[PDB]
RNA sequence: AGCAGAGUGGCGCAGCGGAAGCGUGCUGGGCCCAUAACCCAGAGGUCGAUGGAUCGAAACCAUCCUCUGCUACCA
C-alpha cells in the first residue's frame, strides 16, 4: 500500500527507505513513505570522503532518511542519494513517519474489523478522507492527524465525512490515551511574609479567589512544596489561555499578604 | 510540662549520650541526624518524666527492672525500684546544649534561662580541666549555684590520673565556689552508681530562688514547626517557639512583644525600633495537655507565626517582654564591665596562658551579649569600668541585667568577662 | 512534597511511538614472516509492579513502588 497521496514519489523529495539488500552498485532498498517500490542507493553518493568500507554505520534493517536524486518516470528506478542531505530533513521525515504511524494504527483496526482479499481496502479509506485534509496542509509535515485530533474534541469531520462503527472507538482510544494527559509545567511564583497575625486567614481568602468570576472557589490546583510557596496550575484541562490567569493571580496574592505587615514588589 | 530546666553541659570529648542515658534513660536528637563519632554538638531537645516508687531509686518507664544500652554485647543495668504502680512526681525538662569549648556563646544563652545544670566533668583528659571551671564561674555570676557535678568515667580513667586531676581542679577553683553542693563521681561507661544520684537529684535540686511574680519576660532559644501539609488545611495554627521563662509568668491568651524590634523604614539614622506583637495561642509541653506554663520551665509557645520562620534553627536568643511594658531604646549605652583574671577558653600545659585579659580600647568592635541577644557595637569612650558603646541595631534595656563579653582570642570567640548594663 | 534518572541484553551513554542503537571492553576469526594499527563475526534475554491503546513498551501514555540525584524538610 501507499502512505502518501501519490504512488509516485517526486524528484528532490525527502523520503524514507528501509535497507534490505546490498548491491554491487550501492544498495537496493524499498521505500516506506510512499508506495513500496524499489530504489537504488549508490555507493558514490554515500559520503564525500574515504570509505574504507562500512557495514556498521549503514546497515540492513534500519529505516534511514535519504533524498531522491532522480526518478526514471516510466521505468520505476528511484535513484537515491545521501551526498547532499542534512539532519533537518530527517527530522521533517521523522515527523511524517510518526503522524502516519498514529493515523494508520487507528485505520488498521478498521481493516481488521472487515474481511478482505482486496489490497485496495486501505486505499478506499485513504482517498475519501485523507486527501481533503492533507492537500490543504502537509508542507509543515501535517496529515490526517490534525483533522482527527480536532474531530474527537469538537465533531465537525465526522459530520462531513463517513463514520464507521468501529473507527470511532479506536480513534477515541489512541487520541485519549496518548494525548491525554497532555501537558504544561506552569508554576505560580508565590512567597508569603507576615509579621502581623491575620496573614494565615488572609492567604486562604486570596487563594480561593485569585481571579474574579468564581462562585466562591476557583478550580485551581494549589500545591505545597514548602510552606511559603503556593504553586497554582491554573485553568487545568490542557491550558491554552490560562497564562493571564496565572500571571495576574500572583499580583492578587502579593497584595493581600502585604496588608498584614508584608512588604512585596509593586 | 517543665518545672526545672536541667542542662547537660560539658565540654569536648567524654560522651554526652552515654552519661545522659545512664542517669535518665533518655537519648536526645535534632533533625539532620547524624549521631557523630564524638559528643552531641547538635542542639538536642528533650523532656523527661520523673517518678518515685518510694525507693532510693528513680523509675524508668520500665519500673520493675531496667536494662540500659550502650553496647549490645553486655547488658547494662540500672535500678528503677520494685513496682506497685509508679507515681508521677512531676515532668522535668532538659536542655541539651551543643557541646565543645567553642560553642561557649550558645551555652551562655541557654544557661541564662535554665534553672540548674549537671556539669559533666571528664577525667580522661587535662588535669586543670579549663572549661568546667569556665562554666561554673559564669553560672555563679548570673545568680545560680546549685549545680551537681557528675564525673563521667572512672573505669577507663586510672585512680592516679583521676587523683592528680582532683588536685589541679580544686586549686584552680580557688576563686570560684559554685560546687558547694556534692560532687558525685559515677560510671557512665558501665552506667553504674546511679542509685545515690536518684536520692540526690530530687533532694538537692529545686529551682534556685527566682522571682516569678514580677513582669513576664520570655527568652526563645529553640525553633519548632509545625505541622503537616496540606495543602489547604493549611493555613496553620501556627508556629512554636521553644523558650524558657526567667522572670514573671506567661499565662495563656497573653499578647507578647518581641523587643529588639524592627527598625522604621530606611536606615540613615539610628533611632528607632518598634516591637512586633503576637498573641499566645497555646502553652504546649510534652504530649500532655496544658493551658499553663510554669515559670523556670521550657515551654512551647504557639504563636500565629508561619512555619517558614522556624523551619530550622533560626532563633537562638531573642528577648520577649509582655505587654505594654517599656524597655528603653538606647542607641548608645553605658556598660559597666569586668574581666576575668585568667584568659580561659583554651589552655595547655605549656602555660599559655592564664594572664589577665587585655583591656578594651576605643574604636574596636566588641560583642555585647545582652540578654540572650548578641549584638555588635563599637566603643566610643573607654574607661576601665565605664565604656560608652554605640550599637548597630538599637538595644532594649530591660533592666540593669547582665552581659557576657567574649573575645576572638585567635580564631574563634572565647568567654573573657561579664558585667552589667547601666 | 515538587522535580530528575534507572530498575540493561557484558560495561558506559540509555533510540525512537515497529526492540539493545552507538562508543568502549570482552570472546573468536582475518590481514602480515610476526606484533601494533586496521577489517569482520559474536552474546539464551515484555528492560520493578498495577492499568489502557497497541501488531509491541526501559523506550506510546497514565497510576504506583524501590534505590539514588536536585529543591528541601514535614522530622
Amino acid at each position: 500500500c501507499r502512505f502518501y497521496q501519490h504512488k509516485f514519489p517526486e524528484v528532490e523529495d525527502v523520503v524514507m527507505v528501509n535497507v534490505r539488500s546490498i548491491a554491487e552498485m550501492g544498495a537496493y532498498v524499498s521505500l516506506l513513505e510512499y508506495n513500496n517500490i524499489e530504489g537504488m542507493i549508490l555507493l558514490s553518493e554515500l559520503s564525500r570522503r574515504r570509505i574504507r568500507s562500512i557495514n556498521k554505520l549503514i546497515r540492513i534493517g534500519r529505516n534511514e532518511c535519504v533524498v531522491v536524486i532522480r526518478v526514471d518516470k516510466e521505468k520505476g528506478y528511484i535513484d537515491l542519494s545521501k551526498r547532499r542531505v542534512s539532519p533537518e530533513e530527517a527530522i521533517k521525515c521523522e515527523d511524517k513517519f510518526t503522524k502516519s504511524k498514529t493515523v494508520y494504527s487507528i485505520l488498521r483496526h478498521v481493516a481488521e474489523v472487515l474481511e478482505y482479499t482486496k489490497d485496495e481496502q486501505l486505499e478506499s479509506l485513504f482517498q475519501r478522507t485523507a486527501w481533503v485534509f492533507d492537500d490543504k496542509y502537509k508542507r509543515p509535515g501535517y496529515g490526517a492527524y490534525d483533522a482527527f485530533k480536532h474531530a474527537v474534541s469538537d465533531p465537525s469531520i465526522l459530520d462531513s465525512l463517513d463514520l464507521n462503527e468501529d473507527e470511532r472507538e479506536v480513534l477515541i482510544n489512541n487520541i485519549n490515551r496518548r494525548l491525554t494527559p497532555q501537558a504544561v509545567k506552569i508554576r505560580a511564583d508565590i512567597e508569603v511574609a507576615c509579621y502581623g497575625y491575620e496573614g494565615i486567614d488572609a492567604v486562604k481568602e486570596a487563594l480561593r479567589a485569585g481571579l474574579n468570576c468564581s462562585t466562591e472557589t476557583m478550580p485551581i490546583k494549589i500545591n505545597l512544596i514548602a510552606p511559603p510557596r503556593y504553586v497554582m496550575t491554573t485553568t487545568t484541562l490542557e491550558r491554552t489561555e490560562g497564562l493571564s490567569v496565572l500571571n495576574q493571580a500572583m499580583a492578587v496574592i502579593k497584595e493581600k499578604i502585604e496588608e498584614k505587615r508584608g512588604v512585596f514588589n509593586v | 510540662q517543665a518545672t526545672i530546666n536541667i542542662g547537660t553541659i560539658g565540654h569536648v570529648a567524654h560522651g554526652k549520650s552515654t552519661v545522659v542515658k545512664a542517669i535518665s534513660g533518655v537519648h536526645t536528637v535534632r533533625f539532620k541526624n547524624e549521631l557523630e563519632r564524638n559528643i552531641t554538638i547538635k542542639l538536642g531537645y528533650a523532656n523527661a518524666k520523673i517518678y518515685k516508687l518510694d525507693d532510693p531509686s528513680c523509675p524508668r518507664p520500665e519500673c520493675y527492672r531496667s536494662c540500659g544500652s550502650s553496647t549490645p554485647d553486655e547488658f547494662p543495668t540500672d535500678i528503677p525500684g520494685t513496682k506497685g504502680n509508679f507515681k508521677l512526681v512531676r515532668h522535668v525538662s532538659f536542655v541539651d546544649c551543643p557541646g565543645h569549648d567553642i560553642l561557649m556563646a550558645t551555652m551562655l544563652n541557654g544557661a541564662a534561662v535554665m534553672d540548674a545544670a549537671l556539669l559533666l566533668i571528664a577525667g580522661n583528659e587535662s588535669c586543670p580541666q579549663p572549661q568546667t571551671s569556665e562554666h561554673l564561674a559564669a553560672i555563679e555570676i548570673m545568680k545560680l549555684k546549685h549545680i551537681l557535678i557528675l564525673q563521667n568515667k572512672i573505669d577507663l580513667v586510672k585512680e592516679s590520673q583521676a587523683k592528680e586531676q582532683y588536685e589541679q581542679i580544686l586549686a584552680f577553683v580557688q576563686g570560684t565556689v559554685a560546687e558547694g553542693a556534692p560532687i558525685i563521681p559515677i560510671s557512665a561507661q558501665l552506667k553504674y552508681n546511679i542509685e545515690v544520684v536518684c536520692e540526690y537529684i530530687v533532694k538537692k535540686i529545686p529551682v534556685p530562688p527566682r522571682d516569678f511574680t514580677s513582669e513576664p519576660r520570655l527568652i526563645v532559644i529553640r525553633s519548632f514547626d509545625v505541622n503537616k501539609p496540606g495543602c489547604e488545611v493549611d493555613d496553620l495554627k501556627g508556629g512554636v517557639a521553644g523558650g524558657s521563662i526567667l522572670k514573671g509568668v506567661l499565662k495563656v491568651g497573653q499578647e507578647i512583644e518581641v523587643r529588639p524590634g524592627i527598625v522604621s523604614k530606611d536606615s540613615e539614622g539610628k533611632l528607632m525600633c518598634k516591637p512586633i506583637f503576637s498573641k499566645i495561642v497555646s502553652l504546649f509541653a510534652e504530649h500532655n495537655d496544658l493551658q499553663y506554663a510554669a515559670p523556670g520551665g521550657l515551654i512551647g509557645v504557639g504563636t500565629k507565626i508561619d512555619p517558614t520562620l522556624c523551619r530550622a534553627d533560626r532563633m537562638v536568643g531573642q528577648v520577649l517582654g509582655a505587654v505594654g511594658a517599656l524597655p528603653e531604646i538606647f542607641t548608645e549605652l553605658e556598660i559597666s564591665y569586668f574581666l576575668l583574671r585568667r584568659l580561659l577558653g583554651v589552655r595547655t600545659e605549656g602555660d599559655k596562658k592564664a594572664a589577665k585579659v587585655q583591656k578594651l580600647s576605643k574604636n574596636e568592635v566588641l560583642m555585647v551579649n545582652i540578654g540572650s541577644l548578641s549584638t555588635g557595637g563599637r566603643v566610643s569612650a573607654v574607661k576601665a569600668d565605664l565604656g560608652k558603646i554605640v550599637l548597630t541595631n538599637p538595644v532594649c534595656t530591660e533592666v540593669g541585667e547582665k552581659i557576657a563579653l567574649s573575645r576572638r582570642v585567635e580564631k574563634h570567640w572565647r568567654l573573657i568577662g561579664w558585667g552589667q548594663i547601666r
